[PDB]
């Protein structure tokens, strides 16, 4: 049986990603969020509800990625160095999911928190959204998988990392771009910094597998990738309609969803499918935070 | 004007093909002795790929401007490989674009290089 | 679908282990090992060969634990907080495996390193040792597992964490207890600090499952646990015979193996099966290092 | 002499049953008004469980000695919960043992407490 040997490269990318993972290491105790209370009480009821609902949705998605996505993909990789990178990315998915609870503890009482999570557990749209992604993962719960099954799991994973998170990331960035809930925004920005490189990495691996597929299987996965993209888009539009109608932001979030869907496609080496539009400038301002500069290796 | 570029995951390479301009991928031996524009991608924390740095050490006399590909997810570190090159060698930033660029990124670039 | 909620305890232990995992975080760049060259050239040929061979064996075991052990167990846990802890432990298994290459790079040329890993890949005793442990893991590659299958995977994991590593850990500790290869010994001590809490954690989880089993299944897993213990002991004695005969340390390592086998049993709540003997005092001295004091949360 | 103890994963509890001495598990309300020996387990980096600390804050007048369960894998932090208690309250360390203890740990303990 093979042991992992880092003195002999298995690929051109894994070492670069391994080191970047660790340079980006962080934990929720580095960011006190209590000072956000001052702006949180200035939001309306409907704004507070949307903020809690999107955080619950993000928690669910990170839960599935750390607990199913990363482990089930990595167990079937033969590249021991890439497997290592995915194991660390999987651990950071759990740091992310836990960091949302750090935010909830400041903004809500414990009875309000239980209500949010009961709402998440029983929401039919989240159940279908998460169900579609994880069905590609659960197909990998068997000893032998085909390269086509593994490719489609990586596509599903890229679509989660680079695309499905962003209908939820939108609102913390929008508020932080206006000077509201900026501590929580700093945590969301650290999460995004991680997910950005997660999506790139899995997309690289998917492109390597795509090249091993037969001409017939390449056409099959190309068709299914386009169908999956559009199936998830239909769900995202219903989701944004439900979350953001009360606060008049639906068209803004939909634009932001298409913008990140295009980035997810490019992570896979594919051409964009949605028209090019400019990122919302307030969201762009919420992406500007000094905490994203922190390199674990310098201090 | 020559376009010298480097790419790791293909985004800059794909942007290059949109330009319909003469372009060459840099390596450690490459010597350009004509005016050129550099397009680089951005590495962690807004940095310049080491191969680009080593290339410029020998070729900075002909450098007329720099564009950077990046990801706006990096906030103030978006495309900051261009900032470091622009100040180190006192050449303008041509532009910054995300991943493979939009068609507006392409026309902005071409119009910017005609300005130089 | 459930998302993980850290504001409501799922058990009495997971939060304590989560925080300890992170407080113990480290990476190989924190320990320069180059100064070990001065003592490495003072070892005989047979001592150098045994040191490289045990490190290769450890690399294999950490490879399987990060890439099969942790992921396959954690995917079937319903406790979302415990699942989180295992995902982080799995990431640290990959930090451990990589740290061995950091050591090899200082002590050996790249052609010597390739020989070690070819030796590891094709060694029949390591193949059987690793094969026995991972057969319990691979049984979990299916959508539905029984509690008996999950219990036995956790037993196999505890036996790896608390017992099978230690025929390899012995020699770096023995040398470092004599002032030889002390930088590499500091890395081995950080690894041991992690594996110590890994074994405790998985043993707690196994004890919770044991209590859910029927009276008949409890008797069945108790019998199979004893057989597995003794089957692995037979293999360890052949392994120590092969590694340590040339340097006259076989009886010392065998004693150390039984001593840690007893700790592994106790992690599972079971009584010791080997006679009580004192730990080798030179090994004990190799366990005394100041770097084990480092808490990520203080600085 | 009374034995007061705390245990999280059962090792100290199982050691207690070997002693055949009167023993009680501590809680936050517990008031001992007889001489006693404390046995505690050791938490990360050689520390004392917070419940033991809070218990001693109210009961340290009757404390005659301390034993600690630990794991020698922790090097110099093996059983160091006894060191901290011994210096803070100026009572002897009775003993240190690993996990549930060996039969030599048991006889050493009993012989040590008869010495006190
Ligand atoms: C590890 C890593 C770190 C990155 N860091 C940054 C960054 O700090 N700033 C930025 O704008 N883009 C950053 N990026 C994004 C890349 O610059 C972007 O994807 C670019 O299009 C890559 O170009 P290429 O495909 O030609 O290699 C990073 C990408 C990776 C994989
Ligand atoms: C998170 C954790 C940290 C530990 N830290 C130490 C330590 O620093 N020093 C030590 O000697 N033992 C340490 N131990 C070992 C325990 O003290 C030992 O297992 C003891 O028997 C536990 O007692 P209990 O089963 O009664 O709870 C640690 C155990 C855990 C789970
Ligand atoms: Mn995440
Ligand atoms: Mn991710
Ligand atoms: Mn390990
Ligand atoms: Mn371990």
């Amino acid at each position: 049986m093979r042991a992992v040997n880092w003195n002999k490269k298995e690929d051109d990318f894994s070492l670069m990603f391994w080191k970047q993972n660790i340079a980006q290491f962080w934990t929720e105790e580095e960011i006190a969020v209590s000072s956000d209370k001052n702006t949180w009480v200035q939001l309306s009821k409907e704004e507070q509800i949307a903020y809690k609902r999107v955080l619950g949705g993000l928690t669910l998605l990170d839960t599935k990625q750390g607990g199913e996505g990363m482990p089930l993909v990595l167990v079937h990789l033969e590249n021991l160095q890439a497997k290592s990178v995915l194991a660390f990315m999987g651990a950071m998915e759990e740091v992310h999911a836990k960091s949302y609870s750090h935010i909830f503890t400041t903004l809500a009482t414990e009875e309000e928190i239980d209500d949010i999570f009961d709402w998440v557990d029983n929401h039919p749209l989240l159940e279908k959204k998460a169900g579609i992604i994880t069905s590609y993962y659960r197909r990998l719960l068997k000893p032998e998988v085909t390269k086509k099954e593994l490719y489609m799991a990586m596509v599903a994973s890229v679509f989660l990392e680079s695309y499905l998170f962003y209908s939820g990331f939108f609102y913390p960035l929008y508020l932080a771009g206006q000077g509201k809930l900026t501590a929580s925004g700093e945590i969301i920005n650290l999460i995004i910094r991680d997910e950005s490189i997660h999506g790139v990495f899995v997309g690289i691996l998917a492109q390597q597998i795509f090249a091993e597929l037969s001409a017939e299987e390449q056409q099959e996965v190309q068709k299914e990738t386009q169908e999956l993209l559009m199936e998830l888009y239909e769900i995202e539009m219903a989701y944004t309609e439900e979350i953001y109608t009360s606060i008049g932001l639906v068209e803004d979030v939909n634009r932001f969803v298409r913008y990140n869907a295009n980035k997810g496609l490019m992570n896979l080496g594919l051409e964009p499918k949605f028209e090019e539009e400019e990122i919302n400038p307030i969201v762009l301002n919420g992406l500007r935070t000094d905490t994203k500069n922190h390199d674990f290796f310098s201090v | 004007m020559l376009v010298a570029y480097d790419s790791m995951t293909g985004n800059v390479k794909r942007f290059i093909h949109k330009l319909n301009m003469p372009a060459v991928q840099i390596d450690e031996d490459l010597v350009i002795d004509e005016d050129f524009i550099l397009i680089t991608y951005t590495t962690g924390f807004g940095n310049v790929p080491e191969r680009v740095l080593d290339f410029l050490e020998r070729n900075n006399e002909k450098l007329k401007g720099v564009s950077a590909s990046g990801n706006r997810n990096w906030g103030d570190m978006f495309g900051a490989s261009a900032d470091k090159i622009s100040t180190k060698y006192e050449v303008p930033i041509v532009s910054k674009f995300e991943l493979s660029g939009t068609n507006n990124d392409v026309e902005y670039f071409k119009e910017r290089v005609r300005e130089i």
